[PDB]
């Protein structure tokens, strides 16, 4: 894929099954995700944003597909406003910027 | 308004 | 370029006569630049994102000049924890993510 910016870059992810829309997000370290249930043991994340800072879940190893391409990763669970897929799942699909 | 995404991690 | 995101995309950006650095943020619709002084009317407008809302105040017809390349448009001013390009600047760069 090529992915020009005049829209948000909205994607389809599936996570346990599900079929979910994500935002690219290259501003974004990690990937997180709306309220659902994940397999496993979690350990507490704080991460900060634009408006200041919000309590989530980790996950490890969970198995994710973004547009289509395969991941295994670290997936944080808490109330995002929008599911955000991150660098550390950006690089595993082999994305870049481009310009 | 208006939505900007920039994330990190924790402290 | 190609920029890889094994790191954050931070490039060095020219805005009112001001070197700055500022991270390209594909997850974002706005740019949105801690405080400074800028040019022109401005209107006050709340802008959202993962920890909720700030308050920022919109300046229009700004031009910003992002790691060498030339580009005009609105720029929001006020408490973000990182200078952010978002998309209204970087479709005008030629900016695309690619996978």
């Amino acid at each position: 894929p090529q992915i020009t910016l005049w829209k948000r870059p909205l994607v389809t992810i599936k996570i346990g099954g599900q079929l979910k829309e994500a935002l690219l997000d290259t501003g974004a370290d990690d990937t997180v995700i709306e309220e659902m249930s994940l397999p496993g043991r979690w350990k507490p994340k704080m991460i900060g944003g634009i408006g200041g800072f919000i309590k989530v879940r980790q996950y490890d190893q969970i198995i994710i597909e973004i547009a289509g391409h395969k991941a295994i990763g670290t997936v944080l669970v808490g109330p995002t406003p929008v599911n955000i897929i991150g660098r550390n799942l950006l690089t595993q699909i082999g994305a870049t910027l481009n310009f | 308004v208006s939505f900007n995404x920039p994330q990190i991690t924790a402290a």
